[PDB]
């Protein structure tokens, strides 16, 4: 039919298409609170399969997975002031919330004030946290990054709060949920699948903290301030009530007494075979399980993902649509523990995915205002996320999303807390998240307040949003399976790299002391552009229309993604491979970071691991450009 | 459990002199599979023999189906040697010319 | 007028010098029509109607099948002796597998192990389990039920696969299949002093099922009076069975035989 | 022009073909000894890039590596007996050869016989290793496994000779060479390559040994056992003259002052390129370089790599052959150290090679005798290598080389010393190796008297054994780019999943014991089964004439051997991933190794590294069946 | 007659919000065909025999290698004000680069850096190395040597590609490339008691190339009496350049101004 | 080093009241490329202006040409002021009717 032809029969379906109906649907007393593993859950579950079935898709199946999740004992977990002086005891909270894979364990110390428990707050912290509970407020990072920060400063505990500023709600008595495993998947199947022919072996991921960590509500939070002393920093832009430290007669004990629970998780798929090369496909996701109503983390998203279904399946099926490479739809559960659901599948099906499955749109909370519209994703993606801003409208200003024609150099990078992370730095696979969203963090989101009454009381043309949504995750669906060509740019990983470049200049002199150069880097960085070009060029000089020859270049982009996964770490230590967008050692920031260290003459820079990171990185680099430019022989 | 053979010696046409006809001999409900059977003719072992596949019923117990063209005469004897691990001595049954 | 396909596995232990250790057969309508043989472990036909009508495709599942049954049989084999301490031993394990289907198309699957020439486990497809025929069979039926798996799967050929693989053989088979013989049937005698016996015998039939019955003065006697029909297999899918009764010295002409078979459209009675 | 037509074309270019001339050639003063990095080497580099110039060949090109090597120091290595003070006493010989990779020390103690020291041998032994110096039998395995096992037994430093019996020679003063690196490549940037841009981090191959090792003549290890008692078991079927254990009273010193010595390697390339496909490929490589003459461990092999490149050009050129796939041609250098320069290019170009270079024939060590004709290579080449011994005929016995039905149950897996084994234990490629060899060692392998003197003398009919060779290599190669099918045999890996479910039995007990069952390891195998048997069915219904479809299946093939690497270990800390040929405890072998401890009741036994162990194995076979059958969906 | 194509690249290090920081400008025999500019990063032609006559093809090749020369000059300008530990400082990096070729097709290349308006390094391709212009260029001068590869890159550009590039945009231009345009002169004059000038201009003229000197009673003068001629460009491909003379008030007659240039057959002689 | 500009103010034909010309203004010879250039008519910056692109000589000087149609008058005064580092004040340069 064409782009244009396409463009517009998936315009008039969204017109016709009522999300509003469905994410209301999906917070009936049927799935309220659906935590993974729950029947509540599994209904949802059969629900949305069932719905896949009557959209009439090549095909509808399911993986079932049993993982290791955590749940509050029958104990309660508690927040005390234990006064030094008498012993006499407050009791500040007995927390409905709570921190899953938190550490089994009652500890009490000082109580002593970190920011969002930033690396760079805990630095710029005046009181030392070593030995005592760390205090900080929700936001900037995950739960996990902030318990695994306290941990390396040998704080003991962690207690998390929302500050009326950064989340202004009006009931303080309100509690939320989260999780603090420094990783994605079941924390008990590090690096592969929760399946029964596993077995279910001993290990332990080594993103699991070995603190306890808590959530107390904000009313808590200024209670035990009232046992501190020491204006909060005016710079922190936080409650005029916080303080850091308590008065030295006093401290806190923090009780929590979760336990682990082997539960079972569904995840439903749904597939709309290609008409041409049906073996590679696109993936798009959602969350379906919460701990509470879960209205924005996981109904808009689930109610974006059937629609979506539901409009691709007619298209094909009515408007004649015919789509060279498949689409796969998936409910995933589990993801408030990490993204379980999506990592179990990625760790299952390793062997089928590689170099097939070759992008993954995430639509997790995919709206939570109106002002903004973001974006997280592989660079691969940005050419094509910027055409469809290009021709999307915002949902109210009725005017093109492409407004700033720099919006690609301000792309913030994918995180843990997003199902599109474990996609691209485990798997390879270019990913993208999106959302409109607004400057501040949908305050209700792991809470019990996170129902369609909030939702679309604080946002009323829900539909209309949802709908601009539903119409950008549409087009890249259209872009990515189309046509001939993947609408996937290796060009814009030239940027990237000189970026890198830059990155290090600052330490050209560091670099230039351990009689080492950067010109070797710098060569790889012009051979990968050169590289680029080739490719570039073998395309222009192609007949579209041979789609033999359309299948060979295609699959020298498809491995791009993939060669920036780092050849010589191991997966299953270090899942998150990829080296511009991955953790550990093998990452790009990695050698930065070591390098910045450099900078205190004192112990913390390891030289050795230094010399190996840039020879890695380097032909990390000049491997992928010689790959790229085809043919070992034509170097 | 182990199971001992069961010879039937016979031909496939009414036996008549003169005729070239063909002579079985059917072991069955024996069990160790491993078994060896000879047809004879006064007293020695015919060549360019023949046999089914060997196969079961349904209480496992294993058949098998031997058989040679030949031509019958009052003078000649015929009969079919079966040994098995269940046999002390290669059981010998000879063909009645009734049957 | 139910149609049935069926696998015929046998194994022995001790015997062999490189794993794999069973023989198969495989039977359409008690018809013989595949043989996967121990030397040169390969799928020869067995009847002309399959040696050539039998697609170049379906041979290749045929084979296929056969050739991997062979392997997960000869897994259950080892585990099985193993579950019963066996090793230095010579032992045989057995294994019949095939569905029934009926006029209605409805069909009936079954799979069952045998031991050393006796049950051993039986497949319950409706359950999802197996029953053991004896003690020492319940180690093996519990490995078996844990996994869960494997039960799912032999379901899925008996109800899926199976019927459909019959379906073939059937349309394919119309012709030389359902090409009923009739039988070439002879009364004969041996006379002695002692007494005289009657020997009734039905010649070159085909199927194999058939009725042989004597008749006293032209009516029907008890079946208490002669043994059963004894049917005897021809190398060449013919068949032939006789019966016996031993009668006054004097008075055979007394006695007919009645042979009823489908092959035949009134029964036929034979007097010699 | 078919199978047929290219059987003959092929076979009457070899009639006319001279091998004798080439070897020969290959033995004159200016290639006398070619030891890696030196001018010789390089001479018969330019002679090779010069002939595959000549041959005119799609390209042919040159890798250019800068690699560690040890050499012999200015201070003569020596054996001493010595006395209890250390005073000198007889002094055994200042050996001409040595190790390469061997630890620069002198150490002294009592001399321990062990046999070949297989790990077995040790385990059998009466007197205890350790600390003290042992003495071995060359042969049964590689010296870097001998000095390996010894090293683990606390043993300290190792000498190594050639018996008469084993080794038949006259000269009795005959020193050897030999490298102890327990790896392959550059033991200096493991799991990466050597290339400049590296700037060659400070990395140590975990495979170098900490002993030193040194080789001596058969007279020194008769001069030592001069000094000990205890007759040498009969058992060993060895010399009279050897016997275990030193005399209390006498003891020896080794000493080896061995240095490292940074060298340039050359590979020396050349490429026929495919006339449908030019971008898959089959790589056939011989070892250049030699510590002495090294007529038969690396003028055989390049003999036939020349010559195969030249009746390969002119098939192409003039016969009109048109391989659908490339063919590539390579000489590597330092292979007398670990097949360096092959790993080397292993590593460098590993992304262009994935999926790409699918088959790789070693041509070294092709022709040692007349006797037999040996084999080791991937499963997946089995059926290959049957159809050829089927129709190719043994050069003397005329008589066809198919002779034993169940050969390929008796085939020996690739080892260490084989260059093909990091090809298929590292990077994924099935691999191959084979000879005409006898029962016998070629025993002038890594001495001086490896010459063409020695090797036509011992096998007169040279020329016609090298025309055979050629005949095998030359119709794998034809067999493998010829037409639309590759020939790689994917059903054979379910008799190898057999077997290891039969080593499996003997365990079933320890198995029930830790609570464990081998029902889905079971299923595995079965799923794996299914697969193959789907494939080859979707072979079977498709047009052999449709390029695409065709394509597609192939890939499927292609990918077949990759799946065995385990996904689930480092590939720099652990290059041989592959679970059936590689080295480490992701092997299945290993799996195998760690259960058999468990018997004697004691330490040993890592249960924990073994339920590991078995969840990984079970999932890396139920993974590369669920990708063989194709399509996720479809699983 | 020979030809010339060159591309010239100029950045700022202080100004600017996204890394890469060059624009360049493509002339090929001194005719502005192509620029990369700063906002947008993107590749306009100039000139309508670009804009038409360039194929889709070669223009992605141009955008490519413009893109490309900005990413790598970034590189190296970030390099060069580093090796002058430069950074809080706002500099300048300039670089020209082509190739010239002769009329038996000979070419001769060049590639220059200038640091802050000066000569910094200068490509040598028969010696694979550069010169440092002065001892600040030093550091990177032998910081590039060590390299290797660098340079064999540079020299493939200018002997191969760059070569082959001037000919495709030759054969593209025949036509409005070589079209020369004659010059309108035209000789003005004021005067003044003090003296009196003569002004000569030549107008509306292609190409740059032209000659213009006073004659004095139709003879020709020196070059020192009068400045050289000052050529000016006009919005639109097109130039002007004019020579001045004083003379003693009333002479003015006596002089005359000749103008050779290849758009006119003969010299042509002008008179006020 | 820096480089201050050269102004050069002059018309594209022979100055001819009532018909409209050209009004060019070409600095060269300045080196920080970053420079700003206005024409001015009886002392006001003309809008609609425009200019070619900027380039550099041999010597990594920079040149830059900026261009008005125009209309000329014996009423109307033109200049152009260029604003540059190396300039105190922006330097103004009138438009000399004979040149
Ligand atoms: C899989 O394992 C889990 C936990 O070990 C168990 O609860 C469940 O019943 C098992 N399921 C199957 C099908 O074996
Ligand atoms: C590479 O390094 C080796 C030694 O490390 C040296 O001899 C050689 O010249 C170097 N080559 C380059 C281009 O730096
Ligand atoms: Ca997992
Ligand atoms: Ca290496």
């Amino acid at each position: 039919l064409y782009w244009d032809d396409l463009k517009r029969k998936l315009s008039e379906k969204l017109d016709s298409t009522d999300f509003t109906s469905t994410i209301k649907l999906l917070n009936e007393n049927s799935y309220v609170p659906r935590e993974a593993g729950s029947q509540k859950d599994e209904n949802l579950a059969l629900y949305v399969e069932n719905q896949f079935r009557e959209f009439k898709l090549s095909k509808v199946w399911r993986d079932q997975h049993f993982v290791k999740i955590q749940v509050k004992d029958s104990a309660q977990n508690s927040v005390i002031i234990v006064d030094k002086n008498g012993r006499l005891v407050y009791l500040v909270e007995n927390p409905g919330g709570y921190v899953a894979y938190s550490k089994a364990a009652t500890v009490t110390g000082k109580l002593v004030h970190a920011n969002f428990g930033t690396k760079k707050d805990f630095e710029d912290l005046y009181t030392p946290v070593n030995g005592s509970i760390v205090i900080v407020r929700a936001g900037k990072i995950t739960f996990a990054e902030k318990v695994a920060n306290a941990e390396s400063l040998n704080a003991i505990g962690v207690l998390i709060y929302m500050d009326q500023t950064k989340f202004p709600i009006v009931n303080a008595e309100l509690s939320f949920f989260g999780h603090a495993h420094l990783g994605t998947g079941d924390p008990y199947t590090p690096g592969f699948p929760s399946f029964n022919h596993t077995q279910f072996p001993p290990s332990r991921s080594s993103g699991l903290p070995n603190i306890p960590v808590q959530t107390i509500s904000r009313a808590a939070a200024e209670k035990l301030f009232g046992n501190m002393e020491g204006d909060c920093p005016s710079d922190w832009k936080t409650d005029s009530t916080c303080r850091m430290v308590t008065s030295e007669s006093k401290n806190v004990k923090l009780t929590v007494s979760n336990v682990l629970k082997e539960i079972k998780i569904l995840n439903i798929f749904g597939v709309i075979k290609g008409f041409v090369e049906p073996d590679h496909y696109v993936v798009v996701g959602a969350q379906r399980d919460a701990w509470g109503p879960g209205a924005a983390k996981s109904g808009v998203g689930t109610a974006l993902l059937l629609k979506l279904a539901q409009m691709f399946s007619d298209m094909v099926l009515k408007d004649g649509f015919q789509p060279s490479r498949s689409i796969i739809f998936a409910s995933w559960s589990a993801g408030d523990f990490g993204s379980v659901g999506a990592t179990e599948w990625l760790e299952g099906y390793l062997s089928s995915l590689h170099l097939k499955a070759f992008t993954y749109i995430n639509l997790d909370k995919a709206v939570l205002g109106t002002s903004n519209f973001k974006v997280s994703a592989s660079p691969l993606l940005y050419t094509l996320i910027e055409k469809t801003m290009q021709n999307v409208k915002h949902p109210v200003t009725g005017q093109f999303l492409y407004q700033d024609s720099n919006w690609a150099s301000k792309v913030e990078k994918l995180t843990l807390d997003n199902a599109a992370f474990p996609f691209l730095a485990y798997s390879g696979i270019p990913a993208v998240s999106f959302c409109f969203c607004e400057d501040t963090d949908y305050p209700y989101l792991g809470t019990t307040m996170d129902t369609y009454k909030e939702l679309i009381e604080r946002i009323p043309e829900l539909n209309k949003v949802a709908r601009a949504a539903a119409e950008v995750a549409g087009q890249f669906v259209i872009k990515l399976t189309h046509d001939v060509e993947l609408n996937l740019d290796y060009e814009r990983y030239n940027s990237q790299l000189l970026s890198f470049v830059r990155d290090l200049n600052q330490y050209r002199a560091d670099i230039k002391e351990m009689g080492l150069s950067l010109q070797w880097l710098y060569s790889a960085r012009g051979d990968f552009f050169r590289a680029t070009s080739r490719l570039t060029t073998d395309f222009g000089n192609a007949e579209k229309t041979d789609r033999f020859v359309m299948k060979k270049l295609n699959d020298r982009v498809m491995r791009v993604e993939y060669h920036f996964l780092s050849p010589y770490v191991s997966p299953k230590e270090s899942p998150f491979r990829h080296v511009f967008w991955g953790s550990g050692s093998h990452t790009l920031p990695a050698l930065l970071e070591n390098l910045k260290l450099r900078k205190q003459n004192n112990g913390a820079f390891n030289e050795t691991l230094f010399r190996n990171q840039l020879a890695l990185a380097t032909w990390t680099i000049q491997g992928a450009a010689n790959a790229l430019s085809g043919d070992v022989w034509d170097i | 459990i182990q199971r001992t053979p069961k010879i039937q010696v016979y031909s496939r046409h009414p036996a008549e002199n003169g005729k070239s006809n063909f002579l079985n001999c059917y072991v069955s409900g024996f069990h160790p599979s491993d078994i060896e059977v000879d047809l004879l003719k006064n007293g020695e072992r015919i060549e360019k023999v023949e046999h089914s596949d060997l196969s079961f019923s349904k209480d496992w117990s294993f058949y098998l189906l031997y058989y040679t063209e030949f031509t019958p005469t009052e003078k000649d004897e015929y009969a079919c040697r079966v040994n098995h691990v269940t046999l002390s001595q290669p059981k010998i049954v000879k063909w009645d010319r009734d049957m | 007028r139910s149609h049935s396909l069926h696998y015929l596995f046998m194994g022995a232990s001790e015997q062999d010098l490189g794993l794999s250790l069973f023989e198969a057969l495989g039977y359409v309508d008690d018809q013989l029509f595949v043989f996967y043989d121990h030397e040169s472990r390969r799928v020869e036909p067995r009847t002309p109607w399959v040696s050539s009508r039998i697609s170049s495709q379906m041979w290749l599942q045929l084979s296929q099948s056969l050739k991997g049954w062979d392997h997960m049989f000869t897994v259950d084999f080892w585990t099985i002796m193993e579950n019963h301490n066996h090793s230095k031993e010579s032992h045989t394990l057995q294994v019949i597998l095939g569905c029934e289907m009926q006029e209605d198309n409805s069909t009936e699957g079954y799979w069952k192990y045998g031991y050393d020439g006796q049950d051993h486990l039986e497949f319950c497809p409706d359950t999802l389990d197996w029953r053991a025929a004896e003690p020492r069979a319940w180690p093996t039926k519990l490995e078996w039920e844990r996994h869960k798996i494997r039960a799912r799967q032999n379901r899925a050929y008996l109800e899926r696969d199976c019927p459909a693989q019959l379906q073939q053989l059937l349309e394919l088979g119309r012709g030389v299949l359902d090409q009923q013989v009739p039988p070439l049937v002879k009364v004969t005698h041996h006379v002695t002093s002692s007494v005289t016996t009657l020997r009734c015998r039905a010649l070159n039939y085909y199927p194999q099922n058939i009725t042989m019955k004597w008749l006293k003065d032209k009516q029907p006697m008890d079946a208490k009076e002669f043994e059963p029909k004894d049917v005897l297999p021809n190398g060449d899918g013919t068949y032939q069975g006789w019966i016996t009764l031993a009668v006054p010295p004097g008075e055979e002409q007394r006695y007919t035989c009645q042979v009823e078979h489908p092959g035949l459209d009134q029964p036929l009675i034979v007097i010699w």
